Parts: structure tokens; sequence; C-alpha cells
RNA sequence: GCCACAGAG
């Protein structure tokens, strides 16, 4: 039964977070060019790297 | 050509063009087509 | 040392150590004279369907190659194609064809020729590469059966279709080549099918020769396997009642108690299936050790009935030698 | 993935890759799409490739690494009482490379009685086969089960049961290979170090070598579980009873 | 999980299973009763119609192909009938009589110029219904139904065409008359299947798994007597799942088959382990069922004892022949002009919201455009620049 | 007439002087590779002999032979094949004389 | 017309020996308890209520 | 007291040491006491009166 | 009475236009099969059945670097696996 | 449905031992574990082949469609 | 040199869909989470969700 | 075609 609620949670989270991206000036912005974060996580470091 | 088997009385019988789909020796209305006489080849595996 | 030691939880020293580079002495180079002097064969039993023989002072790779070639590379003759005329049984045609293909045929494989696959079916099967077996059984009610009987062998006429009903139909020169050795199944009592009145079976089976790797029905051996010679060392004498307990850890004929000193000694290590039961009991720790001789194989080759087990082993050795010769004669393409 | 063509009517993937999929071979069905344009093909192979995605973006830890039955075989090779002569060493080295890679046999760890190579030298050759391979990785890591040494002054590698693994150059000087060093979830693993220092191709090559070695070694060196491994000893049934 | 998968095991259905015409019926050629029984098995007469075979199992890591529940099968064991099964399917047709005093007909056999039936009618017979016992491939006809066009009337051809990945044999043809005096024709088709890669096997303790590899007998391990396991199962399935009952089943079955009597695995009871250990040690085997096996590849002794004995395995109804599907281009829906749904309609696989979002997470713009526009529903359209319509 | 497709020398894996080589042999499996491995490791000049079946679906066998500078790998392979032939001949002779003995 | 449950007291298979089961092409080990409607054998499942 | 007594080359012990499959708890449950059964954070609720 | 499929019913839900046909949709050139292990493949490889590979095709445009290869594939045809199923001409 | 011709594991022919096994159980009143050994079924893989066999062919033949039942 | 190279390659590359990555990296542990009973710092009467 | 349950991971 946990998958039924977890799928909806994931769908909501993605439909709220899909538009963000890291621009070429290292500022995370929405699709409407509004800043969410000035640097990603405060230091601009990739969690993958 | 005898081609059909009554499913109850097990009598080989043939159907013409105007014959009803029922056995002649009894009232059973289920007929099974008999095995063909043509060669069938199988691989023994 | 060449003794595979057997412990209570693991098996030690399982790999061959006879090659230069194992130590600074750099001995055990391949010498055909030394191998000719050291190798030994001892046949202990030789029946028409089962051979037991010891190969001594040979490496594990060669014996395993012989076993594998015996199982899946020595050709044998078995039914391959089945043509059906009016199979009215409960048993399906696929199942009946598979069962007929699984019967062993008493045919010498050297009297046939390999079937060329790319040839078309009109000329694929000739008198040199195909044995025809015809089966024709019709079951009818017994008119004079006992009233109180219930055995189908008495109530019906041909209620049991066996493998001995597979008659041999010579074609062409097989009328003269197979005159003194007619094709019969190796196990005539194989129960192929069961019938009831009104049912009939009639079929023609084309039998060719193939290897066991292609299908398991072509394997000439029902089983073909070896086992290392067991070895039981009694490091300290075992006296009295404990010896009787020491007798119960092994099969009955393996060890015995001498009547004079009343101590246990190994009588026949060959009968010892290695169950390592004696390693369970703490009293026999540091008193007995178990092992297997790594270069002492006891082959037990049981034939399926087509041909003798000694012929099977000889054919396996010849096949390995021919593989080596064929690889030696080939040119190496860059 | 790059496609290979096989005749056996099932999709087949390396078992190191079933962990991102959360897949087990108990009836799982998977899907296969084929991009139909050059741009889509290049984007898929350069952004979604297995080599370029060895690490999960959730934490940066490896997610494509040794799974079950590859950790066990590697542990049994790298066990402290594993000693191989030159024939078994050479067969193992050919078993991880399809008999193609050139191997430079190092001098043995034991010389006077016999010539015996430890399995840690086998994995040192697995990481770096010859002098032409550029993979030179150095790391220190703890295993899953680490038993600290007798004295607190002693270093971690002088512990019992080979708890601490040290790789200098490419030789494995201590420790065993387990889920901490070859599996997923830890940032001190061998494959993570190879990927970070020498690119994804060398990490993929090392994983392929490990998988090919452990897919053929554990059959010839058997590993089994029975009820003897589960039954308790005689005194345990009394200590448990009294407690 | 065993309670779930026992209802999907392939085996004998009933004593009249060959007189039945069911829409889907899986049968096993050589069913065997379990070596380790239960009182419930005897009470419900499950041993009279069993579903499964006693396979010689060596619990060991053989290749890399047994990882993650996958099983290693023996090719020689499969060649001798292990896991052989058959599938029987029913196709039914009704020759309905329309209100215009017109009815469907069955006869028809388009003979060629030489005097032989055409390829589509190669196994169709003179009466219009396919002959019993002959092989039907994809594209052939086994029911040659014709429908009057106006519903001397003219009949259009609406035949029943077999289609599938493998050929099938016509097992039974039946004609009858329903209650409303309309002719009913049923054709039961059978096809024989052997285990392959992807076929699902269960082991009566959960422990489900598909076949990962099929290897030859000489590549398999063997004991002193030459016994070769039919199924090799990975040891790594036991510790996380804790099926000690499976090991007890193996030892009970081994001791029973050496002693010659079926054993009982009855809940809160059954055959005790000490008796089976005594039986095993009296027969020259280890008390724990761990035999010493030589490997078939290199011939040397395995450096660990192998847990070796008979386990009852069930072949489940999920086989890869019924699951494989591929589309490329095919039918499209009339409304949305997108690929249809299901492999019965040659449909396409859905790239849902989660997969779309996973593709987004990689940053693959062109791959997303190709998957969601080019390959699914691309359409060239004319838009006005002024009114925007 | 000779079988050119039977045994091949994989150019990309051999050495320049022929000391190390890898040979691809078609239509063989462990039953010949293991015997060749055992026989070739008894050559004093061979320091590496190992076979492999890259995939069960392919009937193929890759065997790698690396020697010292005394002889090339091709000579080691030919010597191993001849020596395996001699081993089979000796086993054949002993078995066929012990059959006639009893 | 009431569709009768197989192997009930109104069925033809009630307290019938194995020979009569063979005469009617019915398996003696069939559990029974279902209804044959339009050729399909349907089972009325047990319902759980308060 | 169960884990410290099992000898080397014990397959569940090896598989727990590797981390390939299983844990110490599973071995202890198979060889020794299974332990308390916990439902919703508590012990077994009073199904009857 | 079953409620009719109005215009709003065609747009809402998981089977509507937005979630069933716009955000995600069924695609061509896709296949689904049971998976089984194969350790001999590299980690960046997947093994596809030859039956599936003969259905799933890739449209390769003929260049000056691959003309002979595609000629050979066309010659082999749809039945031999290293082949081709369709040809689309430049002017057609 | 009928006794298999060959043992699945090794390959020994056990299809000719079914009638003899039934005769030794019925006429000679031997126990099931000794009749198997008297027929040469030493390996347990062969013993399970006819010890666990269910002869369903007799039950299937009661519904003969070619002859009144 | 190694430290500076590792730092300069660890920056978040422009164009990354970092919002989708975060949404997935939050949703997926929700799938992996099993439901357990917790308490607030050693007292059993809290049962904080 | 629409519903209805049945299963697979
Ligand atoms: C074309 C191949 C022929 C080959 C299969 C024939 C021709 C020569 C035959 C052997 C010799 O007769 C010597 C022995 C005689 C004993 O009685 C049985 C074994 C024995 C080794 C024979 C086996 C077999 O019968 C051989 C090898
Ligand atoms: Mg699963
Ligand atoms: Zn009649
Ligand atoms: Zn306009
Ligand atoms: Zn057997």
């Amino acid at each position: 039964v946990k998958t039924a609620e977890t799928g909806y949670m994931s769908r909501r989270l993605m439909k709220s977070l899909e538009d963000l991206s890291c621009q070429y000036d290292n500022t995370v912005r929405t699709s409407a060019n509004g800043i969410v974060q000035f640097t990603y996580g405060g230091d601009g470091l990739d969690p993958l790297e | 050509t005898l081609k059909y088997i009554c499913a109850e009385c097990s009598s080989k019988l043939s159907l013409s063009r105007t014959d009803a789909v029922r056995c002649k020796d009894c009232g059973h209305r289920i007929l099974l087509k008999a095995r063909t006489k043509r060669l069938v080849q199988f691989e023994a595996r | 040392s060449n003794i595979v030691g057997i412990e209570y939880n693991r098996v030690t020293n399982t790999t061959s150590t006879d090659f230069p580079g194992f130590s600074k002495d750099a001995e055990n180079e391949w010498n055909v004279e030394k191998f000719k002097k050291d190798f030994e064969v001892n046949i202990s039993s030789l029946d028409a369907r089962e051979a037991n023989f010891d190969l001594i002072n040979i490496d594990t790779s060669i014996a395993n190659a012989f076993r594998r070639i015996m199982i899946s590379e020595v050709p044998s003759v078995a039914a391959e194609y089945v043509y059906f005329f009016n199979n009215t049984s409960v048993i399906q045609d696929e199942v009946l064809a598979h069962r007929i293909g699984l019967v062993p045929l008493k045919v010498d494989p050297d009297m046939l020729t390999w079937v060329d696959s790319n040839l078309p079916d009109d000329e694929k099967f000739t008198d040199e590469n195909t044995i025809v077996l015809s089966l024709n059984v019709k079951c009818t009610r017994n008119p004079d059966a006992p009233k109180g009987s219930t055995d189908p062998k008495e109530l019906y006429n041909n209620a049991h279709v066996y493998a001995r009903d597979l008659k041999f139909e010579p074609q062409g020169r097989q009328s003269t080549t197979f005159a003194d050795c007619p094709v019969v199944p190796a196990d005539p009592d194989i129960l192929l099918a069961k019938l009831r009145p009104g049912q009939e079976i009639s079929l023609k089976a084309h039998c060719i020769l193939g290897i066991g790797g292609d299908h398991a029905k072509f394997s000439p051996v029902s089983t073909a396997s070896y086992r290392l010679l067991p070895q039981i060392n009694i490091l300290q004498p075992i006296k009295g009642e404990s010896a009787r307990r020491f007798q119960k850890c092994f099969p009955p004929g393996v060890i015995g108690i001498d009547e004079g000193s009343d101590e246990a000694y190994v009588k026949d290590a060959r009968k010892d299936t290695v169950s390592r039961e004696v390693l369970r009991y703490e009293e026999f720790a540091d008193k007995v050790k178990l092992g297997r001789v790594r270069n002492h194989f006891i082959f037990n080759v049981e034939s399926a009935g087509a041909m003798t087990p000694e012929e099977i082993f000889f054919k396996s050795v010849r096949i390995l030698k021919n593989k080596a010769e064929y690889l030696k004669n080939c040119p190496i393409t860059q | 993935h790059y496609a290979k063509i096989r005749p056996w009517r099932t999709f087949r993937l390396n078992e190191c890759v079933c962990t991102p999929y959360n897949a087990d071979f108990d009836g799982d069905e998977m899907n296969l799409h084929v991009p139909q344009t050059e741009e889509a093909r290049a984007e898929a192979i350069n952004l979604m490739g297995v080599k370029n995605n060895l690490l999960t973006p959730k934490s940066g830890e490896p997610i494509i690494a040794a799974t079950q039955d590859f950790i066990t075989g590697s542990y049994l090779i790298s066990h402290k009482d594993s000693f191989y002569d030159r024939a078994t060493l050479t067969q193992l080295l050919s078993m991880m490379s399809d008999g193609i890679e050139h191997f430079d046999i190092p001098p043995p760890a034991i010389m006077k009685p016999y010539y015996l190579w430890t399995g840690k030298q086998v994995f040192s050759l697995l990481i770096k086969p010859n002098h032409n391979s550029p993979v030179v990785i150095n790391l220190d890591a703890k295993n899953k089960v680490f038993v600290p040494p007798k004295s607190k002054s002693l270093p971690n590698e002088m512990s019992q049961n080979d708890g601490f693994v040290i790789i200098r150059g490419s030789q494995i000087l201590s420790g065993v290979m387990d889920k901490s060093v070859l599996g997923d979830g830890k940032k001190h693993s061998v494959f993570y170090t190879i990927l970070r220092d020498y690119g994804p191709q060398e990490a993929a090559n090392a994983m392929n070598r490990m998988a090919k070695l452990c897919a053929r070694f554990l059959g010839n060196r058997g590993f089994s579980i029975g009820i003897n491994d589960v039954t308790p000893a005689d005194d345990l049934k009394q200590k448990k009873e009294e407690l | 999980y065993q309670c779930a998968m026992g209802k999907q095991a392939i085996g004998a259905i009933a004593y009249n299973q060959f007189k039945r015409i069911d829409t889907l019926l899986y049968l096993m050629t050589y069913p065997q009763q379990p070596m380790v029984k239960t009182k419930t098995i005897e009470l419900i007469d499950y041993d009279k119609l069993p579903a499964g075979q006693n396979a010689t199992v060596a619990v060991m890591s053989y290749s890399g192909y047994d990882i993650e529940d996958a099983l290693v099968l023996n090719k020689s064991s499969i060649d001798r009938g292990f896991g052989r099964c058959e599938t029987r399917r029913k196709t039914t047709t009704v020759l309905k009589r329309y209100a215009n005093h017109t009815q469907d007909i069955i006869g028809g056999m388009r003979v060629d110029e030489n005097g032989d039936p055409i390829w589509q009618h190669q196994s169709l017979g003179p009466d219009g219904l396919g002959e019993v016992g002959m092989k039907v491939q994809s594209g052939q006809i086994y029911i040659n139904k014709s429908v009057p066009t106006n519903s001397q009337t003219q009949y259009r051809e609406a035949p029943v065409i077999y289609r599938g990945p493998e050929p099938s044999h016509i097992d039974q043809v039946m004609m009858s008359v329903s209650d409303n005096d309309q002719a009913l024709i049923k054709v039961l088709l059978r096809q024989n299947r052997r285990p392959e890669l992807g076929d699902k096997f269960s082991s009566r303790h959960g422990q489900k798994g598909v076949c990962g590899i099929i290897v030859k007998q000489e590549d398999m391990p063997f004991n002193d007597q030459g016994i070769v396991p039919d199924i090799i199962m990975n040891p790594h399935g036991f510790p996380s799942r804790m099926t000690v009952g499976k090991m007890i089943e193996l030892i009970s079955g081994k001791a029973g088959v050496l002693n010659g009597t079926l054993e009982y695995g009855t809940c809160f009871g059954g055959s005790k382990l000490e008796d089976m250990s005594k039986i095993l040690v009296d027969q020259g085997f280890n008390y724990s069922g761990k035999d010493m096996l030589y490997s078939g590849i290199t011939g040397e002794c395995l450096q660990a004892y192998i847990f070796f004995g008979p386990i009852y395995y069930q072949k489940l109804k999920h086989m890869v022949l019924d699951k494989m599907h591929a589309r490329a281009r095919g039918p499209r829906a009339v409304l949305t002009r997108q690929p249809t749904e299901g492999r019965s309609r040659d449909g396409g696989l859905r790239l849902g919201e989660m997969e779309r979002d996973c593709v987004i997470a990689y940053g693959a713009s062109q791959l997303l455009l190709e998957r969601l526009m080019i390959s699914s529903d691309a359409f060239e359209v004319d838009v006005c620049d002024k009114c925007g319509l | 007439e000779p079988d050119r497709e039977k045994i091949k020398l994989l150019t990309q894996a051999t050495s320049e002087d022929g000391t190390s080589a890898s040979f691809q042999i078609v239509e063989e499996d462990h039953t010949l590779g293991n015997a060749l491995r055992y026989v070739i490791m008894k050559n004093p000049d061979v320091e590496f002999c190992g076979y492999s079946i890259p995939h069960p679906s392919e009937n193929l066998l890759n065997i790698r032979i690396q020697t010292y500078g005394e002889t090339t790998a091709v000579d080691a392979l030919q010597k191993g094949l001849k020596d395996l032939m001699d081993l089979c001949d000796v086993v054949e002779s002993k078995f066929t004389e012990k059959i006639k003995s009893m | 017309r009431m569709p009768i449950m197989l192997r009930s007291n109104k069925c033809i298979l009630y307290d019938a020996d194995e020979s009569k089961m063979a005469k009617l092409n019915e398996c003696p080990l069939d559990p029974g308890g279902y209804f044959i409607v339009n050729g399909t054998e349907k089972v009325i499942l047990v319902q759980e209520q308060l | 007291v169960c884990i410290n007594e099992l000898d080397n080359w014990n397959a569940p012990l090896i598989m727990a040491t590797c981390g390939s499959k299983g844990s110490t708890l599973n071995v202890s449950q198979m060889v020794a006491v299974v332990g308390q059964q916990i439902i919703s954070g508590n012990r077994v609720p009073d199904g009857f009166q | 009475v079953k409620p009719i499929r109005g215009f709003c019913q065609r747009l809402k839900g998981k089977q509507g236009r937005f979630r069933g046909n716009l955000s995600g949709k069924r695609v061509d050139f896709s296949g689904r099969t049971v998976i089984s292990p194969d350790p001999n493949l590299s980690i960046d490889e997947v093994a596809v059945p030859d039956r599936v590979a003969k259905v799933l095709t890739y449209p390769e445009k003929v260049t000056r670097y691959n003309r002979h290869k595609l000629q050979e594939l066309i010659v082999n045809g749809p039945n031999v696996h290293p082949g081709a199923n369709y040809l689309l001409k430049r002017n057609e | 449905m009928i006794v298999p011709v060959r043992c699945f594991s090794c390959g020994k022919v056990v299809g000719d031992k079914w009638e003899s096994y039934l005769n030794l159980l019925q006429e000679d009143e031997l126990d099931e574990g000794t009749a198997l050994s008297r027929l040469g079924l030493k390996r347990y893989c062969c013993r399970r082949m006819i010890l666990t066999h269910v002869d369903l062919i007799e039950k299937f033949l009661r519904y003969n469609p070619l002859e009144k039942r | 040199e190694i430290a500076l190279f590792k730092y300069r390659k660890a920056r978040l590359e422009p164009g990354t869909a970092i919002g989708a990555i975060g949404a997935q990296s939050i949703g997926e542990p929700g799938t992996q989470m099993t439901l357990k009973t917790f308490h607030f710092a050693g007292v059993a009467s809290m049962n904080v969700t």
C-alpha cells in the first residue's frame, strides 16, 4: 500500500520542481527567469561530483 | 467417407449436405471430427 | 603431495601441481617416457553393459576430457524423425515421438554415415544413413476374457505397446549389410504406450546417428563418471569398543578389527563412499585422516546397450587424439 | 545500452546493472526503445549511458557495482588463506579477460617451498593487468565487518580478519574485497576511485573483468549452503535456554 | 508467496482433461507426486493430480547466470522430458441464422491448378474445418467461415486465421447445436513447449525464478555415482529469506528416496530430521545432505561440499513465448493517431509521466522530442499567423 | 582443402615478436581447452597458458599462450598438440593391452 | 429454471460412483460447487459482511 | 553468543561478512531465537477479550 | 445509467488527453521481454533477441561512407538478421 | 501421464521397470525400498523416477471416445 | 594540481535539470522507506510521526 | 468499443 501514496508524492514533487535549471551565470532560475537560488546550495557544487 | 464420431455412443458416421448435426444411432448432438488420414511428420525431440 | 585432503568443513589441495614453475626445481616437464612408465590401467569388472576400471598416474584434465567425450561426443543411433499414420491414442503425437526417440537401438554406429543437413528431404535419407523402424499396433476387445478379471493384459489384446514392437524394415543394401545383426531396441521391454479398444498406432521412424551434445538421446552411455580412490589413514591405533564405533562410521566392508590385537585397520578403501562421518566425533580427531588420491580415477562406464563400454572409452580416446591431430594439421590464419 | 544480438528470446543485461533498475530475474519484464534520429541516439548514449551513470545523483555514491555472487567470489579469492600456483593463477587471469589481455605476472608472495600467488595479487592484476594499463589507484578503506586491532596504537591495517584494505600503486596490500570496497553505496570503493581518477571506460573494464572472473571461478571453487550451516551446536541449546 | 504461486503451477487438471475444451489449459507431460508430502496433500487428493517434478538440485553458485533468483537448467534433462508441457487453446464460432433467412457456411477449399490445396488451406480439409492432427502455422486457416453480404445470395469470406510465434497442431474439432438451433463449432489447438531462457520455475517455498542459462550435462557437476543435477540454485537466496524448511525438505526427500518411502513435511510435525540423517548415514551419505561433487568443467574436486538432493519444483504458467513483443510501426488509434495498447493489437509501449520525467532529469531535449513527438503522433499542420487558429 | 576457418591468430592481442599470442579455435569447449592448458603448462618455456569460452551461445574458445624469449607461442601450441597426441596414444596402448590381458 | 450447483442434492453427480462419473465424462476428483452458465463454469464466492 | 561460535566457512556467516546477502540478525534468527514479534510498534494486540 | 463521456471527461483523469496522450503516450519501435542474467556482456551492453532485432529497425540514411554496407543489408533482406525491412527513395 | 523412458538426471532407462516394480509390489509383497534395489535402481535420481511417478494414463483411458463406456 | 582539478570539475554544470534531480532524489527514498514506529528521545509516550 | 473482475513485477 505504500506505493499508492508514494507515486502521487513523486508526481507532485516533480510537477513542482521540473522547470528549475542551473543557468550559465551559476544561478538557479525557474522557466519564467526568476531566481530561486543565487548559487546552488550556497557553493554551486554538484552532488554527483 | 466416414469422418465423424458421436461423442457418447462412439459410432463412426458421415454427414451429407442436408443432414442435421446429430448422431443417427442415438439422440446425442455432439460430434467430434475424426483424425485425418494424411501423413503428419514429427521430430523425435 | 598428491592427496586431496578431506576435512570436516572444506576440501583442500584439489589442484594438480605437476608442472615446471611450481618450485625452483623446475621438474615435472612433459616426458612421454616417464608418463608411459607411470600410467597404469586396471580393469576390475567387464560386462556387456558396464565396465569398471582404474586409470592410475594420469592428470585430472585428461580423465575429465575422456568423461565429457564419452557423454557428449561419441556418436550413437537413435530415432530422429517420426511419420504418423492414424495415431488414435490418448498419448499425443509429440509425446509418442519423443518417447520413441528416447529408446536405445542396438545398432553399431560404425555401420552408418553422417546425414548431410543441407541436402533436401527428397534425397537426404538414403540406405547408408537411415534405419527405418515401423510400428503397427491395433487394440481390440478380447472376446473370451474372464468375467471376474480386471487386468488390461487379459481384457484387451494389445493394450500395451512396447519397444519390441518397433520392427526393422531394411531398405536397399541394408537387406545384406544388416543380415546378421538385425536392428532391435537395446531394452525391448520399454513401455511406449497404453491403448484401449478402438485405438490404433502406426508409424515409421527414420533413425540417424548424432552426438550427445545435440540431444541427450544420442548419448551412448546411461552414465559415465569417475571417482578418486579414497584413502583412510589411521594415525594412532584405535582399540576396543571405540574401534567398533570406528567401524560404524564407514560402509560395512571398508575397515575391520583384527582378531589378535583388537585394533581397527583399513580393509578396502574402494568401498568407502566419502561420507566423512568419523569427522563428527571428537574422540577420533587427531586419530584418523581422510583423503582421495588425485591421480587415481575409478571409471564406471555403463552403456545404453548400443555397444560395449570398452568400445565407448576407446572411441573417446580416439576422438581426443583426432581433435589434437586436426588442430595440429590446420593452418593458423592471421 | 549498446545492443548485442543473441538467439535466446530474452533481454539480457549484466548483473552489475540490475541495481539501478531495482530488478531481479524472477519474472521481471523490461522495455526497449530504439531512438530513430541521430540527435536522440547521441543524446541517449552520451547522457544516459551506463558508463557515464555509475553514480547516483541522489548522493554521488556508486549504484552500478558488484552485486550478490560477485562479492562472495571476490571475497573468496581475496581471502587470506587463498594461495594459487602459476597454473591456477594463469587460468584465473585468462578467465577475467576472454584470453585476450596481456598479463605481466608479478613475483610470487611465497618463494622457497613453492611458488604461490595470493588472491590479492590476482585482484591487483585485475585492477592493472600490464604496464600499458594506466590505472594506478591508491586508497584506504574499512570493510563491512571491521574488528579493531589488539592495541589502539597499531594502525587499522594491523587488525584482525583483514578489516582494512590498502591499495598502493595497484597492489592490494591488505584487506578483503567486499561490499564496502567493490559494492555500491560507499565512496571509497575501487571502481569509484578508478572512475574518478581515470575515467568511466577503465571502471567499466574493471567491472567487466570482475564479473567475468567471478562468473567462472565460483563454479570451479564451489560455494554451498546447507542445514549444517544453520543447525546450532550442542551447548547453544543450553545457553539460549538458560538466558 | 507459495500460496500465490501454487495456483499457477502447470500440471494435471482432471481425469477428463483430454475430453475438455477450455479457453486456455496448461498441461504437463510427466507430472510427479512430491517426495516430501503433507497430510493436507493426501486429504485433498493433490498427489493424484500433481503439478511439478522432483528435480535433483545442487545448491551452489555455478555460473554468473544464477544471480538474482535465476536458475541453471540441464540441457540433457530437458531433452529427456523435464519441464515439458503443452498449451491447449479454444477457438469457437457460431453459424448464426440472420432474420433474412440467410446463414453462415463453412465449406470451401481453394484447390490450385495442379490439384492440391493452397498454402492457406493446406490443413483445412474438405468440410471446411481443419483436419485433426495436422500442424497449423501462422497465416493458415482452420475454420473457413463465410458471411452473407446482404445481412442466390453472395457470401464474403470471413475466415478464422491462426497467428502466433510458433506452429500449433489441431487437437480436436467439435460441432454441435446450441439451444437457439445455431451451429456451434469449437477447435482445440495444442502446442508443445519445452523449457527455455525466461521460463519461470518455483520451488514450493517461494523462491521463484526464471531460467538464466541452459548448459550441457558434461558441464554440470557430478558425484561419485555420476548423478547430475537438473537444476542448480544459488545459495544466496536462503539467508535473507530464511527457508530452512527447504533444506529440511531436501534432506527428507533424499532420505525417503534412498529408503524407498515418501516422507511427510506436515506443519507442526512431519518427518523428523534425526531419522532422515540416520537413513542418509546408513546409506553411505553425509548426515547433512552435503555431497562431494567434482566439477564438470575442469574435473577437479570442488573445495566445498555441495548441498545435493531432490527438491519439488513447479513450472509456472508464465512463459517467455507469451510475453515477448515488438512493434516498430503498426496500427494506430482512430481518435488520437497514437499506437494502440497491448500485444494482441501489435501495440506500443507507453512512455508514461514517470519515464518522461526521468528523461527530463538527464537533460535530453532531442531524445524527449523524438520519443514523444516524432515516433508517436507527429503531424504537419497549418497555423494562421494573424488569428492564431 | 585445409580448414582456414578452424584456428585463427588474433592480431590485436599478440606481441610483435610472437612471444605472446592468443588463438581463437572454433567448435571446441572445455574438453580440449583444459587438456591443452595442462599439456602446455608442462612446457618449461611457457609462463602463461589459459583458455576461455567468451559466451555459451558462441561455439568458440580463446586460448592465450605467453612464453619467454626462447620459443614463440605458435611453437608452444604445436608442441602441446603433439604432446597431447602422444598422451592419448600411450593411454590407448595401455588400455588396449590390458583388455587383451584379461 | 434454477441453475443447480454441481454435486448438490439436485445434481446428476450426487452420490455417484466413479463408473458413473466416467459415463458422464466428469472427473471424480472435481470439487464441485460451481454453476455452469452458458458453458462457462462460475463460482459464487463467499462474501464477508458485518 | 550464537554468532561468535559459528566456525569459519559457514555460508551464512560468509555472506553476512561480505554483505552480498543477509545479515547477522538473519543468521541469529535461523540458528537461534527468532525474537519478539512487533506489530505497529507494540507487541501482539489482544485479538480476543 | 452510465454517465456520458463529455468534453470535460475527455480531458481529466489518467486516461484524459493531458495525462494519457500529452504528458505521456505510447511510442513506436519498442519491445517488452522477460529479463535474464548474462555476466559475459559488458555493463554498457544489453542482449536483444534476434526475433526482436528483426522487427525493431533503425532508419539509416545512405551516405558515401556506408553505401556498400546498406547494399549488403538490402541484399540480405528482411529474413536474414543482418538485413533490412524497408527502403525509402529520395524522390518518393 | 506415463512412466518416462529415461531418467532425467543421468539417462538410465527406467521405462522398462514400471511393470516389474508393480509386480514386485503386488505379487511378491515386497516393500517399496527393496523392489527398487532389486531392479537395479541404485542411484536416487533413478529411484525417484518411478517412486514418485503417477500413472495417470489408466485414469485418462477411462474416458475413451472411440469405445460405449 | 589534483585538488584544484577535482574542485573545478565539481561545480554544477550549466543547463543541468537540477530540480528534476532533486525531486527524484527526494521521492525515491520515500519509496525505499519502510514504515516504523519512532519515539522522541527515549520516552515512549510521544510517538512522533 | 464499453465495463467487469482476474493475474504479472
Ligand atoms: C572404424 C573404427 C573401428 C573401431 C571402433 C574398432 C576397430 C579396432 C577395434 C578395437 C580392436 O578390435 C581391439 C579391442 C578388441 C576388444 O574385443 C574390444 C575393444 C578393442 C579395444 C576394439 C574396440 C573397437 O571395436 C575398435 C577400436
Ligand atoms: Mg522481482
Ligand atoms: Zn451416437
Ligand atoms: Zn487566420
Ligand atoms: Zn538416474
